[PDB]
This record gives C-alpha cells, structure tokens and sequence, in this order.
C-alpha cells in the first residue's frame, strides 16, 4: 500500500491529481529489514 | 537581515537565498530605510524608466541559473537594503518578502 | 502618483487601528492597491491587495483578520485592524503594484501565473500601539 499525496496540492491549477508522490515500504538488501522508499506515480497507476 | 560587505567602484553581485523551482520571475527592490522602497528590475530584466541604466538580473533561459542582481558601479551611497521577490510556477504565491540584503561600503 | 498617508500613531491595544492613504494625481479603477507592513527587527510583510471585483486577499499569516476598504468618495485605502495585539508597532506602507502574467507552457492548458509588482511606493506613516 502507497501512502501517495500529490505532488502540487496548493502549488497550481485546481489541485489537480495528475502526480502522486507515493511513499511505500520495500525490502532493499536484507530480507529482514524494510526502509521506506518512495516514487512518483501517475493517476493513471494507482487506485486508492 | 544579511551581511553584505562591499567597497567603491568593483562590481558587486548579490543573490537571494530562495531558490527557484521552475520559471522565475524575480524583481528587486531598494529599501532605504526613511525613504520608500523603489522597485529595480522587474520579470528578472525589464527595470522601470527612472532606475539607473547600470543594474542588470539574470534573465531566465536554460532552468538552474541562480537568480543573481548586478550593481556594478556602486556609489558611496548605497547603504541600503535590497529585497529578491521570487515568483516561480511551483511555489505558488509568494507571499513572503525574502531576505534583506545590508549594503555597506 | 504619489500617495499621502494620514496615520494617527497613536493606538490602544485591542482596539481599533485604522490608516488612511490618499491617491492624489489619477483615479484608481484599474490598479491594485496593496499594502505593506514592515517592523523593527524584521523586513516587510506582505498583508494583502484590493482591485477588479473588489476581493481583497490577505496573508495567511494575518488570520486575515484585517480589512482593506477601497473607497471611491474620497479616493482613500484605509485599513480596519481588529483584535490587534500590542506588538504590533510598525511602519505601514502604502503602495500599489501592476499584475503581470508569466507564462512558461501552452496557455490553453493553464500553464501561466500571475505575478505583481510594485511600480510606486508611498513614504508610510509610522504607527505604534500604546
Ligand atoms: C503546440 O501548440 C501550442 C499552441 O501554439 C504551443 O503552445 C505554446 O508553446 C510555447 C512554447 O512553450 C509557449 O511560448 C511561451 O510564451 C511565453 C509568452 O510569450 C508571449 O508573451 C511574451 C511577453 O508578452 C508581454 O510583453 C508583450 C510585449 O513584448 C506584451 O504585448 C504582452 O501583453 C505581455 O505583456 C512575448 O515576448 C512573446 O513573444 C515571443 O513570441 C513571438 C511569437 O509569438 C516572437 O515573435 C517573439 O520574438 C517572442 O519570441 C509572446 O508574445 C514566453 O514567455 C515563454 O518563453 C519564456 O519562458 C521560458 C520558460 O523558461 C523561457 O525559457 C524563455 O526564454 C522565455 O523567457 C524569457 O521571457 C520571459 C518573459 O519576458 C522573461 O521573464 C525571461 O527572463 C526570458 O527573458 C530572457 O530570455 C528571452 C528568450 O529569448 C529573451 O528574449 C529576453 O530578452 C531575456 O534574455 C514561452 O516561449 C506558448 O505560450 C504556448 N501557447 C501559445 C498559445 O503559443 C505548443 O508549444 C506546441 N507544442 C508543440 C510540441 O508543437
Ligand atoms: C515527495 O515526497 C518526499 C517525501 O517522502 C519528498 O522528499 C523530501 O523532500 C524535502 C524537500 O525537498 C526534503 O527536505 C526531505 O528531506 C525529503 N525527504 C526524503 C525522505 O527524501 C520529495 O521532495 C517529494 N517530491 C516531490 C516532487 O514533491
Ligand atoms: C512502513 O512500515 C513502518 C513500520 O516499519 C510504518 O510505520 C509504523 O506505522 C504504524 C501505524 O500504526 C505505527 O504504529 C508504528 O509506530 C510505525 N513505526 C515506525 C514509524 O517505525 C509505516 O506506516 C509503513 N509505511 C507504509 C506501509 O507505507
């Protein structure tokens, strides 16, 4: 599950969603240990 | 309030801390302090008539130059505090005022 | 156009604080009048500015608690502070800006943004609470 906000909000146009900044758990290296990372999506891609 | 040491005649160039995040659109302004602050250069070039023909800003072509003004030819007098207003398409409204400059010679 | 400011600089606390400015020259119907406060230890601070369809915006930072009136009768812009706290001294600034546009995408889409400058400025009337 992506913690996603968009990447504008009140930066321009009607708030528009057409980004997503999208924060997300992932295992890098060890299978043990999971550090957040984070992406930026399309509207297109992500279904809340 | 920012320190700002200088001295007759040698060019002095003088930026603003805040930094663009797409297409500027800076002006300057010249806050003596008594006397009412007079707008210097406008859309990053364009200075008012009045202003003297010396001051020159960046102009905004090839995204990531810093927005930096040009006083070059200071005079004695200049011990006043300049002003960088930045616009830019990402950070919305700019409602602050930036970070004075202290003028000193 | 050189505004005249009539301050009173003399305020209590948690009252009324209002500042006249006058427009003197030309008329005011197709400019945008703002006005700026700057105090001891600080640079300005933008409040906010009145024209077209008459919706002042103000600061965020105000809790827009202050009012700018644009009046015609006696072309004068003064200011209606409400609740205001005793730190509170300092100089007000009457200016007015021209609102151009930067555009840096097609237009169609809504890839521009309005910016304003302040093309004159008056000298200001200094203003304390007491
Ligand atoms: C698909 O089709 C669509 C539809 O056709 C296309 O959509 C168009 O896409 C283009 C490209 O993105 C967009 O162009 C942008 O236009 C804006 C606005 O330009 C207009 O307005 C300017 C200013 O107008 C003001 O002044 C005039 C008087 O001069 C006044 O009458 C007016 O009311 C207003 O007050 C005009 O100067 C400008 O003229 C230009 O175009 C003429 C042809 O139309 C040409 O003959 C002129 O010689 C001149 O070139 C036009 O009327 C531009 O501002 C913008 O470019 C600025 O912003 C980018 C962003 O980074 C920057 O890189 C550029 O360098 C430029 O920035 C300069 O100008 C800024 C504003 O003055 C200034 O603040 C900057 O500091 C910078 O100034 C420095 O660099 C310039 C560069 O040479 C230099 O001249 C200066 O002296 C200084 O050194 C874009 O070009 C269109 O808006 C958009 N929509 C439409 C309807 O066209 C789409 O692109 C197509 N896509 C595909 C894939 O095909
Ligand atoms: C997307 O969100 C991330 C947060 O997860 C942003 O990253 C932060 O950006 C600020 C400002 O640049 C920094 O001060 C933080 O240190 C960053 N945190 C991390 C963990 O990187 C990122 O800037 C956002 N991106 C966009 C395009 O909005
Ligand atoms: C990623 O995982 C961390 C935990 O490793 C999550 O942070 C925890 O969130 C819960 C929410 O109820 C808290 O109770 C914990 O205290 C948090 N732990 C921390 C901050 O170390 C985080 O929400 C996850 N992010 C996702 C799934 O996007």
């Amino acid at each position: 599950t992506l913690q996603c906000t968009n990447v504008t909000n009140n930066i321009t146009d009607d708030m528009r969603g057409e980004l997503k900044n999208c924060s997300f758990n992932m295992t890098t290296e060890l299978r043990d240990k999971k550090q957040k990372v984070y992406s930026l999506f399309y509207r297109l891609d992500v279904v809340q | 309030v920012r320190p700002l040491s200088v001295a007759l005649g040698e060019t002095a160039r003088i930026s603003c801390g805040r930094q663009a995040l797409g297409s500027r659109a800076v002006q300057w302004y010249q806050h003596r302090p008594g006397q009412a602050p007079i707008l210097l250069i406008y859309n990053n070039q364009d200075r008012p008539s009045g202003i003297p023909e010396r001051f020159s800003g960046t102009p905004d072509i090839n995204f990531g130059t810093r927005a930096t003004l040009t006083i070059s030819g200071v005079e004695a007098g200049d011990e006043a505090d300049y002003y960088c207003h930045m616009w830019d398409s990402r950070s919305g409204f700019s409602w602050s005022f930036g970070g004075a400059t202290r003028l000193t010679v | 156009v050189q505004l005249q400011e009539s301050g009173p600089g003399l305020v209590k606390p948690s009252e009324t604080l209002s500042v006249t400015c006058s427009v003197s020259g030309d008329s005011m119907n197709n400019y945008y009048w703002t006005w700026i406060r700057q105090s001891p230890g600080k640079g300005l601070e933008w409040i906010g500015y009145i024209s077209d369809r008459e919706s002042a915006t103000y600061n965020p930072s105000l809790n827009s608690r202050v009012v700018i009136s644009r009046d015609t009768s006696k072309n004068q812009l003064s200011l209606k502070l409400n609740s205001v706290t005793p730190a509170d001294t300092a100089v007000y600034y009457c200016a007015t800006a021209r609102r151009g546009q930067r555009i840096y995408g097609v237009v169609s889409f809504g890839e521009f943004f309005y910016y304003y400058s302040m093309d004159v400025w008056g000298k200001g009337t200094t203003v304390t609470v007491s």
